[PDB]
């Protein structure tokens, strides 16, 4: 049912910037959080950020919040990753994923309930 | 008795129970202004919260007279609410109705 | 003004007398909306006073 | 580096039970039930298996279950199977509205 399309792979030089998109399908774009985890090739997973798409809010990680300016738009039904000052380490596959159910009276962003995950695409840099 | 001095404007909180039945009382029921207090026979559970998860900043006003204030908000914003079990509320409201009919 | 649709609280900033009498600094502190009132009817509704 | 520690790999023949353990701190995984498990068979993207320590999504059989204790948590793999040769990842709520992933461990069918 649910799937998440992502922008294709691309190459960049160190110190550059990248803007990966994540488009939704199969569920109402509002009523679930949207998610991003990073995987360098042949290495373990890692977390990047959260978005409440009904607002402009973000929870982004301590190490990368300065490096991350991710955003969204409901008209395109898409959440955009953004990265700046891109170093060689950032070469990785970036998976977009759907988080816990969102509404009133409680905050579910902490819940790592990743029901669905996206295609995942590779950024290369050196 | 160990009177609880708790302030509350529109419902009594943590008060003492009525021992045997719902009771109704007023200085003069004939006039609206004299508040018709009620002392229920069973408690109604009420729970509240505020999940914003604020954080305390400190500011050093003047010579060493520190002043506190809400700093950044680590978390996600949410509404501040209070919950009551609806069926019990309707039941006790209806029983207050029957006692009001014992007086009206 | 609208992307929240939930009671987010303003983010105001002001000047406080520091420990020195005649030195000052810029400092920021959040307040819930009922504590703050606008200061004038001018189009510049970006200057506020505590309700006290 | 990950806040959460995992072993490199485990192995066993089909028809034998296997278990894996996460290990964090008193804070992060130790303080909440919010721990989850994800599998990465090679090449493809990871898979969703367990949330809130011991609950299953659809399509996950009763072979899998989880447990928590102290600053540690674990996965249960009862009756290993031939298609199981894949990695398993820990991940849990780290407080401060942040999630942290463990390096995971590789399970190998003999
Ligand atoms: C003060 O009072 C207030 C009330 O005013 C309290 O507020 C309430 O608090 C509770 C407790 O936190 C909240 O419960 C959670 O609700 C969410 C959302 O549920 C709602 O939305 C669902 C989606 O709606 C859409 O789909 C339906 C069709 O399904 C469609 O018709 C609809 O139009 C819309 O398009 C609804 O499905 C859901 O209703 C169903 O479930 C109800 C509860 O079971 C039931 O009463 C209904 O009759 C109906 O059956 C409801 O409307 C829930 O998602 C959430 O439950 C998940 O998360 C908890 C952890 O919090 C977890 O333990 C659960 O097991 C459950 O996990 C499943 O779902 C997750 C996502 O939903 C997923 O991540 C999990 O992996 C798991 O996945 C399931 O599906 C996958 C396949 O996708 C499968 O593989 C799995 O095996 C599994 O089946 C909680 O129930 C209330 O939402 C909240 N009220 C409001 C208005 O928000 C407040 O708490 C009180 N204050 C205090 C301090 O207590
Ligand atoms: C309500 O509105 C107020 C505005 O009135 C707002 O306050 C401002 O918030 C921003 C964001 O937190 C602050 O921005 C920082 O500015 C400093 C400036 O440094 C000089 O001045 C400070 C102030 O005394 C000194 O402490 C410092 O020594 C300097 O003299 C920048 O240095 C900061 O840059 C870092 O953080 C950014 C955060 O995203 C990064 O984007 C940036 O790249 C920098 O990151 C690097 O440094 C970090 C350490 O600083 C390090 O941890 C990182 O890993 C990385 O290496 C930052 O831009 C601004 O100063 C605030 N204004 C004032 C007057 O204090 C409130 O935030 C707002 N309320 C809420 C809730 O947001
Ligand atoms: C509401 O807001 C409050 C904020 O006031 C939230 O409370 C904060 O919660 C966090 C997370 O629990 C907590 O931070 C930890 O405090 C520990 C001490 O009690 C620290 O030891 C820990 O630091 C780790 O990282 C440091 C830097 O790397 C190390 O120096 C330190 O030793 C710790 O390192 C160990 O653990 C990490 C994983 O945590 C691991 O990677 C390392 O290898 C090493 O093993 C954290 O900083 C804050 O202290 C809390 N705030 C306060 C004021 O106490 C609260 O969570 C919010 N509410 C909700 C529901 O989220």
């Amino acid at each position: 049912q649910v799937q998440l399309v992502q922008s294709g792979a691309e190459m960049k030089k160190p110190g550059a910037s990248v803007k990966v998109s994540c488009k939704a399908s199969g569920y109402t774009f509002t009523d679930y959080y949207i998610h991003w985890v990073r995987q360098a090739p042949g290495q373990g997973l890692e977390w990047m950020g959260w978005i409440n798409p009904n607002t402009g809010r973000t929870n982004s990680a301590q190490k990368f919040q300065g490096r991350v300016t991710m955003t969204r738009d409901t008209s395109i039904s898409t959440a955009y990753m953004e990265l700046s000052r891109l170093t060689s380490d950032d070469t990785a596959v970036y998976y977009c994923a759907t988080g816990g159910w969102i509404g009133l009276y409680y905050d579910s962003s902490g819940y790592p309930n990743f029901d669905y995950w996206g295609q995942g695409t590779l950024v290369t840099v050196s | 008795h160990g009177i609880r001095p708790v302030v509350s404007t529109q419902l009594l909180l943590n008060g003492s129970l009525a021992e045997k039945e719902i009771v109704i009382r007023s200085e003069n029921l004939t006039n609206n202004a004299k508040i018709i207090i009620v002392h229920l026979h069973t408690p109604v559970e009420i729970v509240c919260t505020r999940p914003n998860n604020n954080t305390r900043k400190s500011v050093r006003i003047g010579p060493g007279q520190t002043f506190y204030a809400t700093g950044d908000i680590i978390g996600d914003i949410k509404q501040a609410h209070c919950n009551i079990s609806e069926e019990k509320w309707n039941d006790t409201l209806q029983k207050v109705g029957i006692e009001l009919q014992k007086h009206f | 003004v609208k992307n929240g649709t939930v009671e987010e609280m303003k983010n105001c900033s002001f000047n406080t007398t520091t420990e020195i009498r005649d030195k000052e600094k810029k400092e920021y502190a959040l307040f819930y909306k009922p504590d703050i009132v606008p200061l004038s009817e001018t189009n510049n509704t970006s200057e506020y006073r505590l309700i006290n | 580096q990950s806040a959460l520690t995992q072993p490199a790999s485990v192995s066993g023949s089909p028809g034998q039970s296997i278990t894996i353990s996460c290990t964090g701190t008193s804070y992060d995984v130790g303080s909440y039930n919010l721990v989850s498990w994800y599998q990465q068979h090679p090449g493809k993207a990871p898979k969703y298996m367990i949330y809130e320590v011991n609950k299953r999504p659809s399509g996950v059989s009763n072979r899998f279950s989880g447990s928590k204790s102290g600053n540690t948590a674990s996965l249960t793999i009862s009756g290993l199977q031939a298609e199981d040769e894949a990695d398993y990842y820990c991940c849990s709520y780290a407080g401060s509205s942040t999630v942290v992933f463990g390096g995971g461990t590789k399970l190998t069918v003999l």
